[PDB]
């Protein structure tokens, strides 16, 4: 199970007779779905990508300057003039120099001087924005069954099957081997908002930088650099990287503002990273909402004999997964295809097997098997596999389990926003008021405050609350107290 | 090429690797101590003129608690 | 008369009894001495320099990284460590990877990972500080006698004399041919503060930047960058150009924050430029208090014959200098060594001469002569040179000239500060009141608000005055209105 | 990360070439005006709410200039 | 009868229908079980150990220093720099020495000096910490039947049986010879908290110290000494044992703070001892909870005939055990095997037998037997073995017995904590309340004040009582008096 | 077993080297300034119980200096 490899594991379960479950799948997440009398199944989103997305603006990070010229005119000889003021790709300034007999004029006073320089970009110094097309995005959802066997992060599990999704191809059926068939519906609408998201590329060749950043479109439109669209030979606003010295007699200096006078470091701090792999432009932070059908699934080996109880040995003695579960592996010797007689018991009444098996109906097959995952009540238990027996102490308490499940819940809200309500083995009427309140309040907070920094959002919230205390009208006072407290709480919503 | 704004901390989805970290109040309140402990010197006493100016303990504390996160933040 | 070439010129008047004058000579300025019965002198400060100043810190603006290495150990198997972790010229991070059975560990929990990378500066990307030595600095002062001869800003006056002053130099004499001698003293301790001043050098060969900048020492000594001193092989500050990605199970990626040249050049906005010329490091803003003595000066040619009034012809007709003076050049056809009969008349009253000459006792000599400069009262005038005449309308007013000297005083007092009171042919008791009150009241502002920025100085000054309208006693209200007004008055001049 | 705070502007003796004219009123005034042109809905809400809530013209003028000049500064 | 050799002994009782007893067994403790009609047993914990526990930190108690080197620079000549600053196994400091003409410098002022020395540990001067693995600990429990023969301490008894418990065990069954089988289950988790204990080793070859100490883990992580983990050659924090002299012009002394062994042995005062034996690492404090089942035990010698009442003689006369029991031994000359007619009586009635025997159905064997232990009521008594008669006077009283049995219970509660409620052969309602109150109120005290020093805890308790007397609110007053008393009682119950 | 109390600053050769310079005033002030940043939350309980129970600013200040001077003597 690939689900054991990640810290960000999740579990959701189908009740008696429930044939369908709705999931939200995320690039850094993994869901084990279990339902009564169906094989346990792991589902995750492995990629979101497009090939060769459309270029938008190119921006210049380091100007090259060349072929500077100047012209100047004596007092009352009228304004100085150059051919280069009319061309493309030149930056120029027109200014006045003090003149007199000492610099070969006939009168003392102010002359006129004009200075020019060609502007270009250095060989690999461009920031490029690329934008996704909803008609060509590929999502990629993968499924793995609990085959009762174990694999590393760097091993090829034969039970993994893959399904690509795009707007022309929302549904697919996968054959999981002897475990039967599974049905996936992915809406490729919803998910990442491709209208707001730009993929920013600097230079793929650099040894010690990530290949791209996942930048917001309203920020990217405001970069105060020189800029162009693709194919153009001349740069808009090239004066934004050139400054002109104070004029002296018949000469005037031209200066750069310097190498990498642009986007890297302190501007992009906190932006998600993205990755470029040949033609593919992957996001590396994002999601899809997906419905899984559990009708056509089968459980292997319900016809097998149980093991001869004496003939086991441990291959991996019990350990704690970190997900509030116990994992273990057994070796066996004897008649090959068999059920494993697994159970566990507390210091209460001994007839009660307390183990919830996460691997349903575990087996040893001819080639492999004998891994088990299970969940237990808090406190002191003994775990059994035939005549192998091993004491176990389970951490936490019935209250501690709930506080952890609540924190995971709040975190999914703070990451996903309103789509978080679609995660569940149910879709009952209370989900509609949940999404309705989240749609209104989320839209309101985004509309007013979407570009405001963390600190000024807190200052606004404190101002609203303090004005609410100072207001003489009780209706306005209470509205300012409620809205100020909410603005503070949902500003602070960056974690749990 | 000046006044590239710092990227907003919101609306972009998380749950994968970011480039660096910063600019929340948890970080930003710590930045200005490096000016206050060496340059502010005699002007650290301005807590007294704010305290003696405003009307009551609850209002003096409220204005000082908010001033400390914005008033020294000139750059 | 070199002091006509600059936009900036001053006049000091030596009435009889003035054997010596005190000046504050400045780079980017010139002073003319007009002494009663003695030749007029041009005097100015021409360079401030040292050959090969001492190096202080070198900083690196762009990191080169190589040979990255990583090592990790399983949970409870003890912390990871690697041979580069104790060498010079390496950056390292120690961190806690999450590990478990999927990543080849025996247990699930936090492990240990260590990452290493070498660091160097790219070949041209340094910033080098240099500092002056008061025992080896050279100040250069020049003098040029009013020979009545005009040569352009790009050619050499024969009568121009140089004095080069160090801490060794006493009162020194310059022999000016027939005009006599000028005797001159420069006070090296009464000029630039060499303790607080640093010269900053990036790369000299960059074609479109100035060759050096002048910076304050208590800014240069606390930049957050990698630093070194000359000839050392390794960089000596906990690395600020290198950064470490969040750890995977068995890998951790290193990042380079790139070239800082753009953020440095932005942070230097407002500083004076400097210059480097071979081995010589020049300041291009600065001053020295200097004392000039006149008892050894003579008017040339006071025994010479008068000219033939009829034999003059113009070579360059009367025009305005921009300094409220009239300038001209004349030619003579008679026997050359003689005194020119210059005079000027208010239109309609030929009895009174109104020519205040700046060239005392004008002459023609066999090798050259005939430049004249004078100041005339506003309105209609006639200018004469023998039987030549020309009619001149002098622009301005008596009020406009008093305003111009007022403005020029406030400018020098703003730029040069406390030393500006020492400028003049006098030292009467009022000058001690001025310099004392400037030292105390200006010293209070510099002590209390030194290093506070322009905007926050304005906000604090305006706030202190505005709260001053409603304080609990009229003594405090007045005191905080007066001190708030003083803070704004100092700030809005140049106290940024 | 590297930080290089701007040089103090008035501390050095003038009358020669300075590298650039300082941030002064120019960078501040254009930064403040540019923020009002972007966050239009919030800027209009802030000025109208302050004008409808605070009890004098002088305290309104003070709060309006303070809230404008400290809003865009975090870059 | 091993329970007679020891200063600590507990007695447990039960009716025919009890079948199972729950015990807490302790190192240096001992339990005798006396269920109705069953052969009595002694049970004790003999050892808690692991072979070769894993090393945590090594610490150095005596720094060895060698090959010191020093380098220094004149004022204004920059920092001093030396090769040994960038190696493993060196410690260094830099400082500003005073310099001038008298030590070959051109300027008077603060110079720069750096001093370096190599650091190591002397040959046997380490402390090593060791930690247990819960999967490898062995607990050894021993059982002995009351066979009616006496074997001394420091000689071997044939009837003793050994059970070795590790995390992979359930119930075990020991065949106690002709007395049938005893069934025993150990909970290997809980009681001792193996995550909080470090076995500390200094040097096993030293003749006059314990081989190891049972130190607390939170203390051992905070030792301010040089440290490393196994197999590394360099020491971390070597600057904890070198301290440097004030600098001279071109020299600076290195001083060694010497062997710390004595300071550590003083800091460990009040920590229990531990023992090392070849590969074994024993604790000499700790406890385990066991359930022991009596159902398969057989009474020996119920079928046999009575002895001849006339043919006994004493071997050990009736003597006080110190455990409120009488001990005696008899020799017999009749036919064997046979049953000993033993009884005891009080002067108030010659018919009523008042002997509460500990040895059930005592016998003579063909090659052993003849020892009896019994409890008698207070007052004056006669003990009979056939025609042997011996007077007795039993010390103490019924109220004295109730006190000593209550006192010994408080010793379990203070030494063992919440596990004190598990000790017993039968249930009762107040044991459910007592465990709840102890785990709640003791949990609160350990949460809020746990690690605080003894005198500070008393001062805080006395301050709480002072606040209770002085604060004007009567509800807070009584709450401070009640809570201060509870804090003081639990504090005085652990001491210093 | 053996205990050896280190002696006061009575003997003072005025111009010669000390051994380890355990000069108590500046050292204990440094220890107090460390303790109030490491154990920072506990100062709130100590100041509030004094502020609530003592009936004047004079008697509050008189104990607080002594209490904060005593704080690092215990753990
Ligand atoms: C364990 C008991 C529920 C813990 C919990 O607080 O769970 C919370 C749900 O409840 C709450 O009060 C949420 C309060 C915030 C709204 C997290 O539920 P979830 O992780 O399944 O997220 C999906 C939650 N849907 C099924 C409702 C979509
Ligand atoms: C009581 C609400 C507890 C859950 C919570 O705290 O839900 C928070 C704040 O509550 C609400 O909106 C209340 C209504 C919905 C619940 C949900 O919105 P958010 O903080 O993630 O902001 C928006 C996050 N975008 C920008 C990614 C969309
Ligand atoms: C009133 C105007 C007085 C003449 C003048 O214009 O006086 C100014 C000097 O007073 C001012 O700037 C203050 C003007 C206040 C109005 C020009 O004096 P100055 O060009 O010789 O500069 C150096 C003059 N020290 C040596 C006396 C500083
Ligand atoms: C009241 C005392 C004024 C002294 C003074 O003449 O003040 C002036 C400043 O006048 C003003 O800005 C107001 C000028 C307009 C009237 C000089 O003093 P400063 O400190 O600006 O020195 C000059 C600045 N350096 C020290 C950095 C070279
Ligand atoms: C202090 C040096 C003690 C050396 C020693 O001999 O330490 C041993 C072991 O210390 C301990 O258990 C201390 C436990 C602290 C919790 C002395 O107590 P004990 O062996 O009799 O065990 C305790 C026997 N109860 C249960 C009958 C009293
Ligand atoms: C009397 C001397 C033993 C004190 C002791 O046994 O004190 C406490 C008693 O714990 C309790 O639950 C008392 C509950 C009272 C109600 C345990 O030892 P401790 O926490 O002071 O030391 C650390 C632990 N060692 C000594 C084993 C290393």
């Amino acid at each position: 199970s690939r689900c054991t490899h990640l810290e960000n594991r999740d579990f959701v379960t189908g009740t008696q007779g429930t044939t369908r479950v709705t999931l939200v799948l995320e690039l850094g997440g993994c869901v084990t779905i279990t339902a009564e009398g169906k094989p346990s199944m792991d589902v995750w989103l492995d990629a979101i990508y497009q090939e060769n997305p459309a270029k938008t603006r190119e921006y210049c990070l380091h100007a090259k300057l060349s072929d500077t010229k100047v012209a100047a005119r004596c007092p009352t000889m009228g304004p100085a003039t150059l051919t280069e003021e009319h061309q493309g790709g030149t930056v120029c300034k027109r200014d006045q120099s003090d003149r007199g007999w000492g610099n070969h004029c006939g009168l003392f006073g102010k002359g006129s001087i004009v200075a020019c320089v060609k502007a270009a970009c250095e060989a690999k110094k461009k920031a490029t924005g690329h934008v996704y097309d909803a008609n060509k995005i590929v999502y990629t959802v993968k499924v793995e069954p609990h085959t009762g066997d174990y694999v590393a992060a760097n091993e090829t599990h034969s039970g993994r099957k893959t399904a690509s999704f795009t707007v022309s191809s929302e549904k697919t059926i996968l054959t999981m081997g002897e475990y039967g068939d599974v049905s996936l519906l992915c809406r490729v609408a919803s998910g990442v908002d491709l209208a707001q998201t730009v993929i920013l590329e600097l230079d793929k060749t650099v040894e010690h930088l990530p290949t791209a950043w996942q930048v917001h479109r309203d920020w990217f439109n405001d970069l105060a650099l020189p800029w162009k669209h693709e194919g153009a030979q001349n740069w808009n606003n090239a004066e934004r990287l050139v400054e002109f010295g104070a004029p002296h007699a018949v000469k005037m200096d031209v200066y750069n503002l310097g190498d990498q006078t642009g986007v890297l470091l302190k501007a992009l701090a906190g932006v998600p990273v993205a990755h470029i792999e040949g033609t593919k432009y992957h996001l590396k932070s994002g999601h899809v909402t997906c419905e899984v059908g559990l009708e056509k699934l089968k459980m292997k080996g319900l016809t097998y004999t149980m093991c001869d109880k004496t003939k086991f040995t441990w291959k991996r003695a019990p350990t704690d997964s970190g997900h509030d579960t116990v994992v273990m592996e057994v070796t066996f010797s004897g008649t090959k295809p068999c059920r494993i007689p697994v159970r566990a018991v507390a210091h209460g009444s001994p007839d009660v097997n307390v183990a919830m098996l996460i691997t349903p109906n575990p087996t040893i097959e001819n080639n492999g098997g004998g891994f088990i995952e299970m969940q237990l009540p808090p406190g002191d238990n003994i775990i059994y596999v035939g005549e192998l027996s091993h004491q176990w102490f389970q951490k936490g308490s019935s209250i501690g389990r709930v506080f952890q499940k609540t924190k995971k819940g709040i975190e999914r809200l703070t990451v996903i926003g309103e789509h978080a309500w679609d995660f569940g083995s149910a879709g009952g009427f209370m989900t509609s008021i949940g999404r309705a309140m989240h749609t209104v309040l989320g839209g309101a907070f985004n509309t007013l405050l979407g570009g405001v920094g963390f600190l000024p959002k807190i200052l606004l919230g404190v101002a609203m609350a303090w004005l609410g205390l100072n207001m003489r009208n009780p209706t306005l006072s209470m509205g300012f107290l409620l809205s100020g407290g909410l603005v503070l709480a949902m500003t602070l919503g960056v974690g749990a | 090429s000046v006044l590239i704004p710092s990227h907003a901390q919101g609306e972009l989805t998380g749950r994968g690797h970011k480039w660096l970290e910063g600019d929340s109040l948890r970080t930003h309140l710590t930045r200005v101590e490096g000016w206050v402990w060496k340059n502010k010197l005699l002007a650290l006493a301005m807590v007294t003129v704010v305290w003696l100016t405003l009307e009551s303990v609850v209002t003096r504390v409220a204005v000082l608690v908010v001033l400390l996160c914005l008033a020294p933040v000139y750059a």
